[PDB]
């Protein structure tokens, strides 16, 4: 994690011939990035600037990977080198992305611009930024987007806070600016101390005016050093942590918060923080809902491959329904650059005039993609965002002897070095020795294929030859027999892939044994062939028994894919999560369908109270907030949901009881989901937090859309109380352990 | 240092003996034969809406007609209690505004805030610019068109000059920040209440204190006078009021009620001297009897905090300007 | 059978080090690839143990012998402790120039007035050999690292006739709400009292003596009716540190009821056992006590042999 | 620092030569002011 | 040692400019009755371009002109009868300049193809190829010498009879946006992206002086028709008027209703004006002495990207990014 | 290296510049514009006889 710095060739910009294919309009623009790393802006064809949001860039490819022009009028006007092209592909979902074809004019300022802009699109301190940063993004979007005369149009400010255009047309008249629906503000006269004041006359806040009556700021305007330091040590302080690992704040330490957040100099001169210095602090860089050591690549990455929730996909190539959609190669690049580590490939037998294998769902008339471009998509983009091993779940339907050699030479020449041909010398393919780690395979691409009708076409694939099976070393599928005849075989490299409605008869019949299978071997689970509209099963139903390769259709982002793209955002967007300790120790055994707390697993007790919201909707509607928790089946039985919005627009305030999830049995598996809607069912935003890392006290949740990219303006304000669990038989005999001296001083006094 | 503490502190033991020597009667021993007021209800009239953020003070006029309503967004609006019309809507370069006033001649209006300046206006533009404090300003009142007494957060009450723009007298003697003051109806003296749980009686023609009062356990959040000028009452922060008597120099009564935890924000008497209103940070505006220590009615329409209060000169209206920008007027 | 043993006791009492001892004695010991994972923790331990002296210095209001050696204080004062992976050239000549200072050596004797780990007289005396680039940590460098335990960790050890499940728990005041999830099916409670903590105050509470908290915690553990059919083995850790210490710090200053001889480590070591085995409400129950030392492996061997020999013959 | 102690000594010197009127002659007059204004009460 | 010697010599110039700043021009121009306001009505408008016009250069006899657009057309207009006299389809669609010869028979046009083309009045005569960046201007001296200015911080003094550089005027740190010549054609000046006008010679070949004072690029430069001063125009909405003698700026044409950049400035026939064409689509006519505005030539629906006043000084002509050259008189 | 010597050898050529005062240069600009204002067809308006447009 680093702050997103902007290189000095990026700021002050370069000169790009920005072309297109639809309109086929070629233009010479100059590209700048603003000095915080927020927007990529360039002047238009009619002298108004445009702003690509950098935080919504999927990829920035260049060189021989970039989008070549097709129109012979535009191949001639660009000068056709091919090492200058730069394609900045952005978009909100992987299914409907929007390209942006540039072309450099100097010698190789495109390999620089396409790398120092991809490091700002994949920055874990920009996507997880504070709330006072997402209000300097909605301010840079107003300073940048000027009209022809070099001045912010007032028809743009009303088009930002577009719920009440009478509270926006009156806040502008109180700060002194022009407030006509056609007029224009000069950008020197819209400084950040004016936009901060303009947001204060807009949004009346009685949520943050109580947070100050509760901590004892009853009278005078200053909140002292002592009250603030008792606030950050007692309310905002996670009560599951050591008091020696993370020590509480000392007065030497809660005084660089005053010198960072205080605007006044007669208050900061002593040690007294004003109220505006407090409301600057609640959305500060410190007071975030998740700590910075929960998002960087910090898990133990050396345990065997059988002990990791690997991310997955099922029929990755389709962009639509499973029956008559359109299959494209781009859903290999957009899946893997999201944190996917198990793609599917349905390699089918090619035609007589050119024997070349292609990819389609079998016998359903979907369009076809060839294998040589699919493998060049997988090889290009695999280790761009996470250096951890990609598994290619082949489905060999090719019954031609002359084409298995073609698909072997394709795998051996396109991947080349990064294909795990030969087994590692440390972990041989012997009965008993386990699978490697993600660190013994950092940068290896492992094929998955056989060696020597709820499923659809997956149930009948051909027997492999000696030319394709020789790349299958560790991950190898084999026909399932039972569990007892797979635990006396004791081979920790073989696997067997389940369909969903036949793993639902092994998840319920024997879930004691189906964890202990997955402590040693792998398992892949793909949705059944009745879901012909590209819908998903819930993966946390199948992650309770520790199944790793849970395959999900990356097309339709329903609730299952808002989960599978929100819990694999942790571990540094690496696509590898670590199983909890009781599902990867071969001695400890436990039931996933349990109803009590497990002996050795510390429980927790969550209490989320949703207080208010900021700028949630773009129209005057009512807004409700759903709060769910996913986990073991004894944690998911609570799905709370607030009443609809009762406060004014730009700031709904809910008066709801705190939602108590009192007994989380395994809190290193459970994950909380806060999804704010509109009345009628429209999505607005959601955030998926884990329970084992979410802090306590009055925090800002900065909401995200359905693919977990940050929404700029919307946010909630919740109050969480994540403490430990103490059972009902002795909740006072865990008070005799915290303060034992006074407990015995009471016991001898009561004699 | 401690060689003079033997004399300076035995006077603090003498000053309790002198005040306990005269306290032979209380209000419950004289006003037991005083008939009660019953219940006093009031109905909301003419909610002067129009502010964009929190109202922080108000002050009436002498002819019971106009009232300044300072806001937290830089807007001194001079409302009319009859017609609900913004007679002026004077903007400010200052955002944080914590005080306002209105001259007895009606042609001047003051201001203040965290920016240390008491900007007296003219009646539209800034007439004089009053700098000279070193902390945040809290309450400013007018003696006349040529003198203003301000009370800052740098432990200073200050009697100024309007035309030139310099302090003609500075009163120190407090320890903590001075939260409010209130002039006397004779205007030969005034009083002031501060963050060190003290309230001192000054003198405007001399320049120094002459009586100091204690009894509260936290800040004095605001303060006001009995209408004749021979007793004065305060708010507090531990949800209690008082009534000190300047002819006896000792506290007389305390307006504490059970199930009242949220503290005072402003206190203002009536024109008959009989109802002590009080603001509260539990969103209400409760009314006490001044002579029997018992409540007499709730004035509850607001939902955010109540920041200020005041009857007019004739005692007709009660303008309770809350924190939710709606300045209700009761009768 | 499989038997479950709890390791209960307060913080910085050397419970993990007892787990490392059982990993050396009765398990897979530290091989060559296993010690090299500790070479960052010794450097971070030296940095934290040196910064704690620097802050206490400014808090103990004293001056450094040399201002040239005062200039070496800020170079170690600004190090990000968690991001330390190498022990390079300019950092050896800071902490190697601050330790021969007579002022800091004078500060070191007043370590009862602040927080400093009890393994800084073994790391800042091998420091001429830790600064070498060809560093592999010895096993006593491994048994003295300071890694503060959080949560609750389990540990099984095959003793060739039974299997003991040591439960390594946390030790602070914020780690005693997690012990509740290991009270089911206990067999014995190995309490770990640090003998040489009679004159230091707690980390989270700077007023209460650390020997009273263990004396208090131990009163509570054996008075549960939950631990009524489970044997209690008391271990008196750090028995050496209370042999080099008793010579300058007396037990009559911190526990006034001490009626034994002065400047005798064995008398205070005998008195702690009287102060603990007389914390029994029942006259019938007995507490099996041993004076241990969690870094001396030959001390832990016979002690744990006696502990196995009495736990299996109690069952 | 001695000047502040000297000013704090000299401030309470003028708090001693002040004649005080008894509370029986003060609360009675405060009640006589409030019984004599039952015709100018707009809030009752 | 050399940085100390550079920053010590860079302070001798500031006190020297302070000593020669004896009485500024704004003070001594207070005894002149101003021009007031000049009103120019659009007399001709030339259509025939299909895309954004990037440059122009008025002829020497003040009657014809030549313009260049991105659709690969260099058209020569007759500014009396509005007739396309010639139209040259180019070998590259990207131009950034054009020029017209003082003899009146050659036309140069270089662009992003890094190569200055020279046409005869048809077919291209020479092809001046040695540059490592995009060409950004060119102005003829006569039928043999042409002073280009690329975007690799250089200039040139090409000899078109052999196509090789007589001189090369290196010395900037960024792109030489646009030059200008002199009335004697013995000196010239140049701009930059370094906020730094420079001045050179055409025989000695050395950077003779150096002027600074802006805050962003220099996008265009003119010359005083006396030959003794010039004036730039920047990307920060500020024209100046530097001098050759005092080596310091003399006025500054900027007032704060105007924020967007400048694209081409040009003086009048007597030099008592300064026509500057902004990016708010208008071409404000500053008074060259009092630095107050004296008109607005608001006629264009897109960004104005060229100007130029005739040799006689009769009528000015501008041309914008909506393909229309309008001749304001 | 070569930049460090060519910059100081160019700035050493910025010494011997014989400059004429701003009050004289401004007077010469005013002597130029107010002597050639007769010829300019943009300061004074032109008659429509000689105007070709
Ligand atoms: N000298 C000495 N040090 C010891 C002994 N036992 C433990 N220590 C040290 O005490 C320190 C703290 O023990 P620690 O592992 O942190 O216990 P924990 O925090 O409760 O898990 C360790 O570095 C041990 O080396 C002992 O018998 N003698
Ligand atoms: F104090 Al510990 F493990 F008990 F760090
Ligand atoms: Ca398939
Ligand atoms: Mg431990």
């Amino acid at each position: 994690l680093e702050p997103p710095t902007v290189v000095e060739t990026l700021r002050r910009g370069s000169k790009f011939i920005k072309w297109d294919e639809e309109t086929s309009s070629r233009n010479l623009v100059t590209l700048r990035v603003d000095p915080n790393g927020f927007f990529l802006y360039w002047t238009g064809p009619n002298m108004e600037v445009d702003t690509l949001d950098i935080s919504s860039i999927r990829d920035t490819r260049t060189g021989r990977y970039a989008r070549l022009p097709k129109d012979p009028k535009i191949r001639e006007v660009l000068g056709f080198l091919e090492e200058k092209l730069m394609t900045v592909v952005s978009g909100p979902d992987p299914v409907n992305t929007v390209f942006l074809n540039f072309m450099a004019v100097q010698d190789d300022t495109a390999k620089v611009w396409s790398e120092e802009l991809f490091k700002l699109a994949m920055n874990i301190l920009a996507q997880n930024a504070s709330r006072n940063t997402f209000l300097r993004k909605a301010y840079t979007k107003l300073k940048l987007q000027v009209n022809q005369d070099g001045r912010i149009p007032v028809k743009n400010i009303l088009k930002m806070f577009s719920a009440d255009k009478k509270r926006v047309e009156t806040a502008l008249e109180s700060c002194g600016l022009k407030f006509n629906r056609s007029e224009s503000i000069r950008p020197d006269e819209f400084s950040l101390e004016i936009f901060e004041r303009f947001l204060n006359k807009l949004c009346l806040r009685p949520d943050i005016d109580k947070i100050l009556l509760e901590i004892g700021a009853k009278g005078k305007p200053y909140l002292t050093l002592e009250q603030l330091m008792d606030f950050i040590n007692q309310k905002q302080r996670d009560p599951r942590l050591n008091e020696v690992l993370y020590p509480p704040l000392r007065p030497s330490q809660a005084r660089l918060l005053i010198e960072k957040y205080e605007p006044n100099q007669q208050f900061l001169e002593r040690d007294q923080m004003s109220m505006e210095g407090f409301s600057r602090y609640l959305g500060g860089e410190e007071n975030g809902i998740l700590p910075l050591e929960a998002l960087d690549l910090s898990t133990d990455m050396t345990q065997p491959l059988s002990a990791y929730f690997i991310n997955s996909s099922h029929n990755t190539y389709l962009t639509a329904g499973q029956l008559a959609g359109t299959s494209s190669v781009e859903m290999y690049r957009q899946a893997l650059l999201w944190g996917c580590r198990c793609v599917e490939l349905d390699v089918w037998k090619g035609r007589p005039p050119e024997e070349e294998p292609f990819i389609t769902h079998g016998f359903t008339m979907t369009t076809e993609v060839p294998l040589r471009d699919v493998l060049e998509a997988i090889a290009e983009t695999a280790f761009k965002t996470s250096p951890y091993p990609v598994i290619l779940s082949f489905e060999n339907h090719v019954d031609s002897a002359k084409q298995q050699a073609k698909m072997a030479e394709y795998c051996r020449s396109i991947f080349g070095d990064a294909l795990l041909i030969e087994p590692l010398d440390k972990y041989p393919l012997a009965p008993g020795v386990p699978l490697p780690s993600p660190q013994d395979l950092m940068g290896r691409i492992l094929v998955k294929n056989k060696k020597r009708t709820d499923e659809g076409t997956a149930s009948s694939e051909v027997n492999a030859t000696e030319e394709m099976s020789t790349l299958v070393n560790y991950i190898e599928p084999v026909k399932f027999k039972s569990f007892e005849a797979a635990r006396k075989r004791n081979k920790c490299f073989e696997m067997s892939s389940f369909v969903e409605t036949k793993a639902m008869e092994q998840l319920t019949k024997s879930p004691m044994e189906f964890v202990e299978y997955n402590k040693q071997q792998l398992s892949r689970i793909y949705p059944k062939g009745t879901r012909v509209d590209s819908s998903n099963y819930m993966p946390q139903l199948f992650w309770n028994v520790g199944c790793q390769l849970v395959a999900l259709n990356f097309q339709t982002l329903d609730v299952a894919m808002q989960l599978n793209a929100g819990v694999f955002e942790y571990n540094g967007r690496s696509g590898y999560l670590l199983k909890p300790e009781f599902m990867r120790r071969p001695d400890k055994s436990f039931d996933p369908f349990t109803e009590v707390i497990v002996d050795g697993i510390v429980a927790n007790a969550l209490r989320v109270k949703v207080i208010s919201g900021q700028f949630l909707s773009d129209r005057k509607v009512g807004i409700y907030v759903e709060v769910d928790m996913f986990g073991l089946p004894v944690d998911t039985r609570r799905k709370y949901r607030t009443r609809t919005s009762q406060g004014n627009s730009f700031n709904p305030v809910w008066d709801e009881e705190p939602f108590d999830f009192p007994k989380v049995v395994l809190p290193t598996l459970a994950s909380l989901r806060i999804a704010a809607f509109e009345e009628g069912g429209k999505f607005v935003g959601h955030r998926i937090l884990p329970v084992s890392a979410i802090r306590s006290g009055y925090h800002y949740v900065c909401l995200r859309n359905e693919a977990n990219q940050p929404l700029c303006l919307p946010a909630l304000l919740i109050y969480t109380e994540a403490s430990d669990y103490i059972p009902d038989d002795h909740q006072d005999y865990a008070e005799a352990l915290i303060n034992p001296i006074k407990h015995v001083s009471l016991m001898d006094q009561r004699a | 240092l401690d060689q003079l503490r033997q004399e300076a502190e035995q006077l603090k033991n003498q000053i309790r003996d002198a005040r306990k020597a005269c306290a032979d009667a209380t209000l419950s021993q004289i006003t037991n034969n005083i008939d009660p007021v019953g219940r006093i209800q009031m109905r909301t009239r003419r909610t002067l809406r129009g502010h964009l953020a929190k109202i922080y003070a108000m002050h009436w006029g002498t002819d019971s007609r106009l009232l300044v309503s300072a806001s937290q967004d830089g807007k001194l609006i001079i409302w009319d209690s009859y017609t609900t019309n913004k007679v002026h809507a004077i903007p400010l370069r200052s955002s944080w505004v914590m005080t306002c006033a209105y001259a007895p001649s009606g042609n001047y209006v003051a201001c203040g805030g965290l920016d240390n300046i008491c900007s007296i206006y003219n009646l539209v533009r800034v007439s004089r610019e009053l700098a000279g404090h070193t902390g945040y300003l809290s309450c400013c009142r007018f003696l006349d068109d040529n003198q203003i007494v301000t009370s800052s957060g740098d432990t200073t009450c200050a009697l100024w000059d309007i035309e030139t723009g310099q302090q003609t007298t500075t009163f120190t003697g407090h320890t903590g920040d001075v939260m409010s003051l209130s002039l006397a109806p004779d205007t030969r003296l005034f009083v002031s209440g501060a963050c060190d749980a003290s309230a001192k009686l000054w003198d405007v023609r001399e320049g120094m204190c002459r009586q100091t009062f204690t009894g509260h356990e936290s800040d004095i959040n605001a303060i006001c006078f009995f209408p004749n000028g021979n007793a004065f009452a305060t708010g507090s922060d531990d949800a209690t009021c008082r009534l000190f008597d300047l002819r006896a120099d000792q506290e007389l009564m305390t307006y504490s009620h059970d199930n009242i935890i949220c503290g005072i924000t402003s206190v203002s008497f009536s024109k008959s001297g009989r109802l002590l209103l009080a603001g509260y940070d539990d969103f209400n505006c409760n009314v006490w009897d001044a002579l029997k220590a018992d409540r007499a009615g709730v004035l509850a329409g607001h939902d955010n905090r109540v920041s200020c209060l005041g009857v007019t000169d004739d005692g007709m209206a009660v303008a309770t300007g809350s924190w939710d920008s709606f300045l209700k007027i009761w009768n | 059978r499989e038997l479950k043993l709890l390791l209960l006791g307060t913080g910085e009492s050397g419970k993990s080090t007892f787990i490392k001892q059982m990993r050396i004695i009765h398990g897979s010991g530290y091989s060559d690839e296993d010690k090299r994972g500790f070479t960052k923790l010794v450097y971070q331990n030296i940095f934290t143990a040196m910064q704690a002296m620097i802050r206490a210095m400014d808090t103990l209001k004293i001056p450094y012998k040399y201002e040239h050696n005062k200039a070496h204080a800020q170079l170690v004062r600004e190090v990000d402790v968690e991001k330390v992976s190498a022990f390079e050239n300019p950092y050896v000549d800071a902490i190697k120039s601050l330790w021969n200072d007579p002022g800091i050596q004078e500060c070191y004797d007043r370590r009862r007035e602040y927080q400093l780990s009890d393994s800084t007289k073994y790391y800042l005396n091998d420091l001429d050999r830790v600064a070498d680039p060809a560093y592999l940590p010895t096993q006593q460098d491994v048994l003295r690292v300071r890694v503060p335990t959080t949560g609750i960790i389990e540990y099984p050890f095959d003793l060739q006739s039974v299997i003991f499940r040591m439960v390594d728990v946390g030790g602070q005041r914020s780690e005693r709400r997690k012990w509740i999830h290991c009270f089911e099916n206990v067999t014995s409670i190995m309490f770990l009292v640090a003998l040489s903590e009679y004159d230091q105050v707690l980390v989270e509470s700077d007023n209460e003596n650390r020997m009273e908290e263990s004396k208090a915690l131990f009163r509570t553990i054996i008075t549960y009716p939950w631990f009524q059919n489970s044997s209690v083995i008391l271990f008196l850790n750090k028995k050496d540190l209370l042999e080099e210490k008793i010579m300058y710090s007396h037990l009559v200053d911190y526990f006034p009821e001490y009626d034994g001889p002065q400047r005798d480590a064995q008398a205070a070591r005998e008195f702690i056992l009287k102060m603990f085995v007389d914390l029994n409400p029942d006259s019938d129950k007995i507490i099996y006590s041993h004076f241990t030392c969690a870094t001396d492996t030959e001390n832990i061997r016979f002690v744990f042999a006696a502990v196995k020999d009495t736990i299996l013959q109690l069952n | 620092s001695i000047a502040q102690a000297r000013k704090l000594v000299e401030q309470l010197k003028m708090e001693a030569n002040i004649d005080r009127i008894k509370v029986s002659k003060a609360a009675a007059d405060l009640m006589a002011y409030c019984e004599a204004h039952a015709k100018e009460d707009p809030l009752l």
